[PDB]
């Protein structure tokens, strides 16, 4: 069933599962033509698909070609991501294919289910979570190659760097949730918080700063800081 | 004009033929019904004045036989049997009639509508989705499951429709995913049609036979196999131009002779709504689009 704040720390024992997020997928500027109507431009796109236990990323880039001579684009955008997350199954050896898929948003349930109907025990699943994963484009390094891609090309990350070595993946999750959540709510604060002090360097391997332990939690205050006062903000409170 | 004498009527009950019914009390000499048009299936039904659950009928065509009901004590309800001594037929109906026991089906010359009903409706194509080759009628009640509803327990007093879904492989040919599922035309077409029914009317056949069991019997499973195939015509960008007509037709007589209180639970909001107005085929039911929103507004 949905997956919601009871079930969540289902997300960590060890089912193998991914999130899939396509908010980034089909990315546009719309623009004034010369006649003074509105036209779009599509710009490259990605899947997120994350395995929250382990961090690792499988982000498949979107060449704006695959929109080519296509109509109904928001709409073929769910299948071409139901496209890619299946073959990115099937090219996972047996014993790592995930036993659950969770889609972020809703109407990818049945552009997915219809893709893995060769699965029939992957189950797909929905969340009632308000996951932030489509900041991941507020990770500069990830936007850099999606923004560079001339073809379709899948790139492998670590999203939670090394901090595994140190934490669990319980407040790993907690960690990228939050500082994706900052990123979302307000990019340039929550930037310029990560990268005040140039001291605190991103590891040429690494998508975060490599902040010490004590680091990390002043970061979390920041962050949680900076969540709270956008609230008031939004609504007056 | 055929009959179907009845031994007695031992117990009060509701008894239906057709779009007919008659309420006969607890021994009442009631004999039968009789002037029963030959040439269509029919369908004699009965609810229990003490158990307004469970109702239940026999579907027969009297060309395939001479039948008759019978109360059964030990079971507990009215039995449709055969009785194979012609002579021995001709006689009880004879008496019958001679002593005026038997209300005559009650038909109005100028209405189609039994026909309406059961065009394509064939006793053969009924034998095979109510299984039980000894009888040459079929039994139905409000309780029966379908073979799609077991796979999701007892086989022989199951409704073998045949199992229609639109997130099966059957449904979608591998690389035309997308294209498959937003427009059933090959499922209907090249699987349903050429592969399965052969023919446009034993696909509308199932169609009617399935409406009529939820209309008379209140079978759940009925309603459910009803409107998925409508939904696959409607959801199908390619339909034959005869068919779109028939099924127009098909429909409308459907939803004329609904009851009224029953709307509610025989009529499904969401195909309906998707049909008549979101569907490739929202436009090529004129006919039942009109019906509906004078009769059920409220449903669309």
């Amino acid at each position: 069933g949905a997956m919601n704040s009871s079930n969540y720390a289902e997300l960590f024992n060890n089912d193998i599962k991914l999130f899939v997020d396509d908010t980034n997928v089909y990315r546009v500027t719309v623009h004034k033509t010369f006649e003074g109507n509105v036209a779009t431009k599509a710009i490259n796109g990605c899947i997120f698909t994350l395995n929250p236990k382990t961090g690792h990323l499988f982000l498949k880039i979107i060449h704006t070609s695959v929109w080519a001579g296509q109509k109904r684009l928001s709409q073929l955008a769910k299948w071409k991501t139901a496209e890619e997350v299946s073959a990115l199954v099937r090219s996972l050896p047996k014993e790592e294919q995930p036993k659950q898929i969770i889609v972020t948003r809703k109407a990818m349930l049945d552009p997915l289910e219809v893709h893995m109907l060769d699965f029939p025990n992957i189950a797909i699943r929905p969340t009632e979570l308000r996951l932030p994963f489509s900041a991941a484009m507020s990770i500069d390094k990830l936007s850099d190659v999606v923004m560079k891609a001339t073809e379709p090309q899948m790139v492998l990350f670590n999203i939670y760097d090394d901090w595994l070595d140190r934490i669990s993946s319980y407040t790993a999750f907690s960690r990228l949730t939050l500082l994706l959540r900052a990123l979302k709510t307000n990019e340039e604060s929550a930037k310029m918080i990560l990268l005040s002090d140039p001291t605190i360097t991103i590891k040429s391997y690494h998508l975060w700063p490599s902040f010490t332990d004590e680091q990390w939690i002043t970061i979390e205050s920041q962050m949680r800081d900076l969540i709270l006062t956008e609230y008031g903000r939004k609504y007056n409170v | 004009m055929n009959t179907v004498p009845f031994t007695s009527a031992p117990i009060e009950v509701t008894i239906g033929i057709d779009q007919y019914s008659f309420n006969v009390k607890e021994n009442q000499p009631f004999h039968g019904i009789k002037d029963i048009p030959i040439g269509h299936v029919h369908v004699i039904h009965f609810q229990h004045a003490d158990n307004s659950s469970m109702r239940y009928g026999y579907w027969f065509d009297c060309r395939m036989g001479n039948f008759y009901i019978q109360y059964d004590p030990k079971d507990g309800l009215y039995k449709m049997m055969e009785e194979r001594d012609g002579a021995k037929f001709e006689n009880i109906v004879h008496n019958f009639k001679e002593r005026q026991m038997m209300v005559s089906y009650p038909k109005i010359d100028e209405d189609d509508t039994w026909y309406n009903l059961t065009e394509f409706v064939q006793m053969d194509k009924i034998r095979k989705i109510v299984r039980k080759d000894e009888n040459q009628f079929s039994y139905v009640d409000s309780s029966m499951t379908t073979v799609q509803e077991n796979e999701l327990s007892d086989p022989a007093h199951s409704l073998n429709y045949t199992v229609i879904n639109f997130k099966s492989r059957e449904a979608i040919r591998p690389g035309h995913e997308m294209e498959d599922f937003l427009d059933k035309s090959y499922y209907l077409n090249t699987v349903m049609l050429q592969g399965i029914f052969k023919n446009s009317s034993n696909y509308f056949g199932e169609l009617q036979f399935a409406f009529l069991n939820a209309m008379f019997f209140g079978n759940y499973g009925s309603s459910l196999q009803w409107h998925a195939m409508i939904e696959l015509i409607c959801s199908s960008a390619t339909v034959p131009k005869h068919m779109l007509d028939k099924l127009d037709e098909i429909l409308y007589y459907q939803i004329k002779t609904l009851p009224e209180q029953y709307s509610d639970i025989l009529l499904n909001e969401r195909v309906w709504n998707i049909c008549l107005y979101s569907s490739f085929q929202k436009n090529s039911l004129h006919n039942t689009e009109k019906i509906m929103e004078n009769k059920y507004p409220e449903l669309l």
